[PDB]
């Protein structure tokens, strides 16, 4: 006797989501994968009486040579009524984001033993499609807790605790978090230390019964929200003052105090763009006080668990991407940049996907609730290829920008 | 010989609903005579059963001897029950496409409509299947019956029938990785690239396997001679084409009349290269009526001729061969239209297609090429499960310049340049830094929303200035006109300064064709310039010409 019944919200029915076309390579890979999952009772073939469906696809895991099955439960999770504590105080771990280092461990394959509630199982239906629709797709549903479902960790949570307390006692300082298939553990420990620190949890966990041999190390030292900086120059041309006046005007949206009157006054006139204009003292002071306000932080910038987190991304060129997270326009909760040379400098789509993952991971760690992305890319282009580079167990939500912001440069 | 049973699929009615109660029809004695004759055949076969009136439900029975064919056939109307029957997994989504089919040396057709008919129906659901045969003259109680099998016309029959057959065949398919078994409608298609003799064995074997569930299946689907009219196509032994298209020559073209003209030429395009559709289509966006005659932009009636010219020469596509590669070629048809051919060996197409520019104010050739490409990628994955190698009319250097500079993220899969004019190219490029020694034009526009009167003009560092009066204009058009004046009165190198975020946007998208012949004349000016630097500044800070040009009110 091992399952916990579960339902949906009032008027919320199972998912009926279209499977998208897959490559012959991925299908053959999902077939093989899925046969074995059947041999071990993990999932079973279902009849035509099950109408529901969730998309599924295949990937090559982080630092991997083997294919892996990925199921997009985004819709099923929005249909899942999260389970809650019975004492009102409910905390996300702020400490993890405050800790020096955060190591992510994939604890998904643990759920493969724990059974799923019968009256819910029909809801995890999915199809391996055929090529050119010649044959009817091959359908299954889960018998055990599925990777990708968020109501899945909530169940194993008051069970993992048991698996984690033999560590929490021992290392009272460390913080441990959980978002989906992964465990987030951070420590204010020396790297050599913190690193070896994980094998202790990575090992003591197998004793509890328990892929998991790869390395991804993560750190928070940065500015929460990178500060806006103005340039320092000895000679300023009309074009420089203009770009400056531009950047500042944009910043006064965020920092009310930004005045650019004396900086504007020199702009009066109709001089060649490339002409050097000498700075006055009236506008130096204007520039001085402006820099100060820029050093200091936005006032009353509160987070609020009731609204959603929005991540914006800008393609700056040469594999450089800036990005911002927020819930309120002009109220950045965090900024940053991904200028990495690990992804393709020959593939935009590939670079953006990576950008989105890293920004997602950063989000979970700071708030525990991934961001709603605004992509600098035509809808069709993104869905056609993003899956070909996804390496994570979860998937955020995302809209699409179609008009280039003027603010691109103002960030880098 | 004992037979394996065909387990039943649990069926349920919708959320909080109950069986149908539709009173029976008033029939002809003759029909009643028939229905009785028939239901008696069925009773013995087990297909149906007699029931007590204790069973609450009922579904109306119709009867029809059809089209000079003496045979009388029974026909239940489950329309109601259906509407109260749960949803099942859909067998419908998507249509296989000819260019995707993989031929085999040997192919046998087995009729399996009979097995279908032997598929047991869920017990707890049989109840809702009840139906009554009226008695002659109404002098006796009607005969009560409920199905024990999947009733023709019922909602869950095609799915469950297919599903049950998928299951029976599963083991066979496996134990014989060499052959292919397809399931379409009420037939099984068995193909194999095997020795003429061996194939017949494999059939005989299949037959033995299906007999384990007591099903006897004869090569019965009526033998027909190629080509086979399947879903709008002609499937010849080695080639496929669409069934003929013939278009209307009337002068009284109406919305349906044209709506119709679209559906057929588009269909024709998957195989016949170069069929334009824009023109005839253009006036249809601004309509809500489907019943009246329509004029013709000449550019619209000419194309009809082009299509017709293309359509008089038989054109066929091939079937798929997995070893050989997959290749797609794209060409610019002109005017936001494109065309492509997917093939394996040159001068032998699998299929062809077209892509028309999405509706937008302004656009450029590269963006469109890119879209056409994603479309072909998507289609190709659907049909062959892989992306083809692309042969595009665009230089590697142009593509490289474009994407590295484009503000969005964009991507074309493995592709190689093909020197076939018209080449797709970049028409102009804005400088990245101001231009030393080039005249700086501070431009500015404005319109009074009420009066609709504005001014568009500029002032320069060289002292050159100009303000032009306009009527019937917007606070956006004035801004673009101003930029246009600067482009007109400046030399080959020019620095332009606007405050128009709107203008910046349009031009920062680098379109090469627009709807505004205004934005379209600007593009033309841009083409002619050697170096154009476009800068932006904030309004009402009273800066430069926009300020000197701003005070001209
Ligand atoms: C409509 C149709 C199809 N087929 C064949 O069935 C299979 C598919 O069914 Si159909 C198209 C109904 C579906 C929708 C894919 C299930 C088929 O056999 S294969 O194993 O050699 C490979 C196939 N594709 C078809 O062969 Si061909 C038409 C390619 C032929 C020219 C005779 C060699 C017929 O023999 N007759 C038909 O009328």
């Amino acid at each position: 006797i091992e399952t916990v019944p579960v339902k949906l919200k009032p008027g919320m029915d199972g998912p009926k989501v279209k499977q998208w076309p897959l490559t012959e390579e991925k299908i053959k890979a999902l077939v093989e994968i899925c046969t074995e999952m059947e041999k071990e009772g993990k999932i079973s073939k279902i009849g035509p009486e099950n109408p529901y469906n969730t998309p599924v696809f295949a990937i090559k895991k982080k630092d991997s040579t083997k294919w892996r099955k990925l199921v997009d439960f985004r819709e099923l999770n929005k249909r899942t009524q999260d389970f809650w504590e019975v004492q009102l105080g409910i905390p996300h771990p702020a400490g993890l984001k405050k800790k020096k280092s955060v190591t992510v461990l994939d604890v998904g394959d643990a759920y493969f033993s724990v059974p799923l509630d019968e009256d819910f199982r029909k809801y995890t239906a999915f199809t391996i499609p055929s090529i050119n629709n010649e044959t009817p797709g091959i359908r299954y549903q889960y018998n055990v807790l599925p990777q990708g479902w968020k109501g899945s960790p909530a169940i194993f949570q008051s069970s993992m605790t048991k698996i984690l307390e033999p560590f929490k006692k021992q290392n009272p300082d460390i913080v441990i978090y959980q978002y989906m298939d992964d465990l987030y553990v951070g420590s204010d420990l020396e790297i050599g230390q913190h690193r070896t620190k994980i094998e202790e949890l990575r090992q003591h966990l197998l004793r509890w019964g328990l892929f998991l041999w790869m390395g991804y190390e993560l750190h928070p030292d940065k500015w929460t929200v990178q500060p806006i900086v103005l340039p320092e120059k000895d000679s300023w041309t009309v074009n420089d003052i203009q770009k400056l006046v531009g950047k500042l005007n944009w910043a006064s949206q965020i920092y009310p105090g930004i005045k650019v009157r004396q900086l504007s006054k020199l702009l009066r006139g109709t001089k060649a763009l490339t002409e050097v204009i000498p700075l006055t003292e009236e506008a130096e002071l204007e520039l001085a006080e402006n820099r100060e306000i820029l050093k200091e932080p936005v006032h009353g910038v509160y987070y609020d668990p009731s609204k959603d987190l929005i991540a914006e991304i800008q393609k700056q060129g040469q594999g450089q991407w800036t990005y911002q997270i927020y819930q309120e326009p002009f109220k950045n909760l965090k900024t940053g940049k991904y200028a990495r040379m690990r992804g393709a400098h020959t593939n935009d789509v590939k670079q953006l996907t990576e950008a989105v993952q890293k920004i997602t991971t950063e989000s979970i760690v700071i708030w525990g609730k991934t961001p709603k992305f605004k992509l600098p890319i035509q809808k069709e282009t993104w869905e056609t290829w993003w899956t070909e580079y996804w390496q994570a167990t979860w998937i955020p939500e995302w809209e699409f920008v179609n008009t280039p912001p003027l603010v691109k440069l103002w960030y880098q | 010989v004992p037979i394996s049973p065909i387990e039943t699929v649990p069926v349920k009615l919708k959320p909080g609903m109950d069986g149908p109660k539709v009173k029976q029809w008033p029939l002809t004695e003759e029909k009643i005579k028939a229905l009785v004759e028939i239901c008696t055949e069925m009773e013995k076969e087990g297909k149906i059963s007699k029931i007590g009136p204790e069973n609450p439900y009922n579904t109306p029975v119709f009867a029809i001897k059809k089209k000079d064919s003496t045979k009388w056939r029974k026909l239940v109307d489950f329309r109601e029950l259906n509407k109260r029957t749960q949803d099942f997994w859909e067998v419908q989504l998507g249509i296989p496409h000819p260019a995707g089919l993989k031929k085999k040396k040997s192919v046998t057709v087995l009729d399996v409509g009979d097995a279908y008919f032997s598929v047991p129906l869920d017990e707890d659901f049989r109840k809702y299947t009840a139906f009554t045969i009226p008695s002659i003259n109404n002098e006796t109680p009607g005969i009560r019956y409920q199905y024990n099998v999947l009733p023709q016309g019922w909602k869950g029959s095609p799915a469950i029938s297919q599903s049950s057959m998928t299951k029976i065949l599963e083991p066979f398919k496996k134990q014989n990785p060499d052959i292919v078994i397809y399931q379409y409608m009420d037939d099984l298609y068995v193909g194999s690239d095997l020795e003429i003799g061996q194939h017949r064995t494999k059939i005989e074997e299949l037959r033995q396997h299906l007999l384990r569930w007591g099903l006897t299946t004869p090569d019965k689907k009526h033998q027909k001679e190629p080509p086979f009219l399947w879903m709008g196509y002609e499937l010849h032994p080695d080639k496929w084409t669409v069934q003929p298209i013939v278009l209307p020559e009337k002068d009284s073209w109406t919305v349906n009349d044209i709506q119709k003209l679209v559906g057929k030429l588009n269909w024709a395009s998957q195989i016949y290269p170069g069929i334009k559709v824009r023109q005839l289509s253009k006036l249809l966006r601004g309509t809500k009526a489907l019943t009246e005659v329509i004029p013709l932009t000449e550019e619209a009636e000419l194309e009809l001729a082009e299509n017709r010219e293309i359509l008089k020469e038989p054109v066929h596509g091939v079937y798929y061969d997995p070893s050989k590669d997959l290749i797609a070629e794209i060409q610019k048809q002109g005017q936001g239209q494109w065309t492509y051919q997917i093939y394996q060996e040159p001068f032998k197409n699998l299929k062809t297609g077209k892509y028309a520019r999405m509706r937008g104010a302004h656009t450029n050739d590269v963006k469109q090429l890119t879209e056409a490409v994603q479309k072909i990628t998507t289609e190709s994955i659907v049909i062959w499960g892989k992306t083809p190698k692309f042969k595009l009319p665009i230089q590697k250097e142009t593509w490289e310049t474009w994407w590295t500079e484009y503000w969005q993220a964009t991507w074309i899969p493995e592709w190689e340049f093909v020197n076939t004019p018209p080449l797709v190219k970049l028409w102009y490029q804005l400088e990245k830094e101001p231009i030393v020694g080039a005249e700086t034009f501070y431009v500015d526009g404005a319109a009074n929303r009420e009066t609709k009167l504005g001014k568009a003009g500029y002032v320069t560092n060289k002292g050159r200035q100009k303000v032009v009066p306009l009527t019937n204009t917007t606070n956006q058009k004035t801004e673009l006109q101003a930029i246009y004046l600067a482009l007109q009165d400046s030399g080959l190198e020019v620095n332009i300064v606007t405050d128009s975020q709107y203008a910046l946007g349009i031009i920062q998208a680098q379109p090469d064709k627009s709807e505004s012949e205004l934005v379209n004349q600007i593009i033309e000016q841009l083409i002619k310039k050697e170096k154009v630097y476009l800068a932006w500044v904030p309004a009402h800070k009273g800066i430069g010409g926009n300020e000197q040009v701003d005070k001209l009110v």
